[PDB]
């Protein structure tokens, strides 16, 4: 069959130019007389139509989004891209590039939704700190350990344990705003206390907005 | 309007991006180009903006039941658009008419042109002006300064016919890859023959399509692509035969083909 | 100025039949095709029905749509509710060269046993300490109901300044999870003999303590 | 987020019956009382119905209102349309401590005799030239149809910069009136030998000319 893959950064500042490119593999953009469109969806809100394009210069835009959407099609690379101008903090939505044939019809195949979160002021890298387990950090035959993701901007951060090898007992918590602007969260995993000094646990905190990947090993506390 | 002996492309009829409304039932709108029928009937008329909802199979009102009834087996396809800048003018455009009154229901796909002044007593009051006797055809209220629910909309109905005939309005199949020197099946608008297509050396007059022989069999056809003359020859000739040495002598047998061209020996009498 | 009016909340028990409306304000629903979309939380939407009366290959026969052009409300009748139907529903239109979607219907029918609030504590790490920072993390997990109260405690007094906590969030095992963070200076961490976080849930209190060691 | 949906334009011949709708989006139309106000142009609105079925003392009996609560639409029925009925009707709902007025319906009126165009060309005022400004002034009056095209001329060259014209307006004698103004500099007024206003009306052209004297 055919599939659509989006690319470009998931980050943009207020009043900045957005650049999201959706690529197509397994088919041809020009062939089939096939249209192309973009749809965004804010978290917790309904779907919003941005605009639609043909493989020629024909295009149309939402009057709420008129004179701000610039979408172009390049047949040589077999993909289409959308450019957004004067982006604000209210434009935080999950963008879907939409494969659609009938202009009054349906979006029969949907690409995966890239998360776009507008970063006000300046993007701040995360500060990852280990959470050392101890005798007072365990209750029974099981123990807890994790990593602290503190003082980062903006949302989101993806935390994985042992490059995704450990998933059972892993809890990812929603972030909360600190006293001064920045965010903070943590990710922990529950393991038996027997595998504390014999198994190595490394958390992988990724911050695509700040382009920072931090790997922090978790070890039991060393009393000094 | 009747469409015949013409190939139709409906992609250009959709990429206009100017029609306000489009209802097209019976056949899926994305797969009606490949599927084809015999005849296409085009019925064009004007209507107001509030009556476009009435044109559907299974509706009751004052326009559909008296002017053009939609049957249950309606595989037609309805297209309309806004044309207020041309179909209406200042001072009152009353050139278009409609029937409001009728004695009883009418059959679908029937035209009523009886200009007979209607009455509650419809059957006595005929061509005369009597008590409550008002002409069933009344003028419009078209005006270029109205809103959206009363604009002049040009409705065209594109119906299809289901009866036996070769498909004319829509080309059932498009040009496929050309194959020769193999026993294949072809349909060159006049026959369905199974045979090979060799390169002939005889040129046809530039007004003919087919070609016969002394035995009166269509063995020569002109390919409408780029005008090359291709012969037609059947691929199945004769039957099979078995050679048996006989009883109490052998067990193996030899298989002979009568007029089929190909351990294996190519004899003069076949394979 | 044509919009599709869609109910925000629709809740019925599994096994019954429901009706989801999609009402147009200015333009009639019979003017243009209406497409319904069923989307899982955190994934791409999928077309559940199209052309207002016929079903795509892959969805069951229960997803039926009907058009009532008299009231300008498009109906999607869904019968025999089950577990994986619990999703958002959006209706689409076209108007005139401007695709308009619907408001969105959440199909959620709705209640689980009480779970003990397991609480673990960590001291601030040594690596956080040379960066002139300190944070005490309090974690509440595997509990129900999702209503917990946190109160950071210090030798001098319960800590309120710098206290940041998270709302309870549903886990994979149907329980809830919560967090609490206490931003602190390195000098204040060693000022108090020890710090403790107390978690109150359904009257019971679970308390752990940490000390600078 | 509750708003009342009302048709923008409603037209009907006199003596017939017309129905004016008022649809509520979120709240039901029977939740709160709906009031209709018939407002003349350039006049204060006046109450014509109250309590959805009761006519106040003074209005005729034809101002009848009905409530279709199933469709969340408030209906106002008008029978026997007259000339004085050409006013703006606003449906008004209390909502939640916030009066919500409807979009408004203006009943239609259900065209003046032929007249000869007039051209009155005023040269720039001497006092205006003392004020360092020149304004070529051309006027149209007593004409029909109300569609006149003006074209300024500097001796023989057409003038478009600084040209300001007025839309035709009906006079007291059932005719129409219009004006045209050409802003100019004092040096440009005396640079050309003469200025003229050419007025085209139903093909016929009437031209006047001015000169600096
Ligand atoms: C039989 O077919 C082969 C290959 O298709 C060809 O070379 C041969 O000439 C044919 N025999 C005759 C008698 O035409």
């Amino acid at each position: 069959q055919v599939q659509l893959q989006e690319s470009g950064p998931g980050l943009v500042k207020p009043s900045e130019t957005l650049s999201l490119t959706c690529t197509v593999s397994g088919g041809s953009v020009s062939s089939g007389g096939y249209f192309w469109s973009w749809i965004r969806q804010p978290p917790g809100k309904g779907l919003e139509w941005i605009g639609c394009i043909y493989y020629s210069g024909s295009t149309n835009y939402n009057p709420s989004l008129k004179s701000r959407v610039t979408i172009s099609v390049d047949t040589s690379k077999d993909q289409f891209s959308l450019k957004l101008s004067s982006v604000t903090a209210a434009d935080t939505a999950v963008y879907y590039c939409a494969r659609q044939l009938w202009l009054r019809g349906r979006f029969d195949y949907w690409g995966q939704g890239t998360l776009v979160t507008v970063s006000s002021a300046s993007t701040k890298g995360p500060s990852v700190f280990p959470l050392a387990p101890s005798s007072k950090s365990t209750s029974g035959g099981t123990a807890a350990l994790g990593c602290l993701v503190k003082d980062y901007f903006p949302e989101p951060v993806t935390v994985s344990w042992n490059s995704g090898a450990l998933t059972s007992g892993v809890h990812t918590f929603p972030a909360v705003l600190q006293s001064s602007g920045l965010y903070s969260l943590s990710s922990v995993v529950t393991v038996p206390s027997s595998s504390l000094g014999t198994q190595t646990y490394i958390c992988n905190v990724n911050h695509k907005p700040s382009n920072t990947k931090v790997d922090k090993k978790v070890e039991p506390k060393s009393c000094d | 309007k009747r469409i015949s002996n013409c190939v139709a492309d409906y992609s250009v009829l959709y990429n206009s991006a100017s029609f306000s409304t489009f209802k097209c039932y019976g056949v899926s709108p994305t797969k009606l180009n490949d599927l084809c029928f015999t005849n296409v009937y085009a019925d064009s008329f004007v209507i107001r903006g509030d009556e476009v909802r009435q044109i559907a199979p299974g509706q009751t009102g004052k326009i559909a039941d008296y002017n053009y009834k939609l049957p249950d087996d309606f595989t037609g396809c309805v297209i309309a658009w806004n044309s207020n800048n041309l179909d209406s003018k200042v001072g009152g455009n009353y050139n278009y008419l409609y029937r409001l009154f009728r004695k009883s229901n009418l059959k679908p796909f029937e035209r009523d042109i009886s200009t007979e002044i209607y009455q509650a007593g419809s059957t006595p009051c005929n061509g005369v002006e009597g008590f409550n006797c008002y002409f069933p055809l009344q003028s419009y209220g078209f005006q270029p300064t109205n809103g959206v629910g009363y604009q002049p909309y040009r409705v065209v109905v594109l119906s299809f016919e289901l009866l036996h005939a070769p498909a004319t309005v829509c080309g059932p199949k498009k040009s496929t890859n050309l194959v020769k020197n193999k026993c294949v099946n072809f349909n060159f608008n006049g026959l369905t023959g199974t045979g090979v297509l060799t390169e002939s050396n005889k040129k046809f007059l530039p007004f003919q399509q087919f070609g016969r022989d002394i035995a009166d069999t269509t063995d020569a056809v002109r390919d409408p692509q780029t005008l090359e003359i291709l012969d037609i020859t059947p691929c199945s000739f004769g039957g099979v035969s078995v050679i048996t040495p006989g009883t109490n002598t052998s067990n193996q047998v030899a298989v002979l083909y009568q007029d089929v061209n190909c351990n294996v020996f190519q004899t003069r009498a076949g394979c | 100025n044509f919009m599709l009016t869609q109910p925000h909340s629709v809740s019925e028990s599994p096994g019954k039949t429901v009706t989801i409306s999609c009402t147009g304000s200015s333009g009639s629903i019979a003017s243009n095709y209406v497409q319904w979309y069923q989307q899982r939380p955190g994934s791409a939407p999928t077309t559940v029905i199209y052309e207002d009366n016929q079903r795509p290959s892959g969805v069951p026969d229960r997803f039926s749509g009907s058009i009532d052009s008299s009231s300008n409300s498009a109906s999607l009748t869904i019968s025999g509710l089950k577990t994986e139907d619990e999703a958002d529903y959006y209706c689409q239109s076209y108007d005139s060269s401007n695709v308009v979607f619907g408001g969105g219907t959440k199909l959620t029918v709705l209640g689980q046993p009480k779970a003990a609030p397991s609480v673990t504590l960590f001291p601030p790490s040594s690596e956080e300490l040379q960066a002139n920072k300190a944070t005490l993390v309090c974690l509440i997990s595997d509990f129900y109901p999702g209503a917990v109260t946190v109160a950071w405690k210090a030798d001098s007094s319960p800590v309120k300044a710098g206290v940041e906590t998270t709302t309870p969030s549903k886990q994979s095992n149907n329980k809830y999870a919560a967090s609490s963070y206490l931003s602190l200076t390195p000098e204040q961490w060693k000022s108090h003999r020890s710090y403790s976080c107390q978690v109150t849930h359904e009257g019971s209190t679970v308390e752990k303590t940490v000390a600078p060691t």
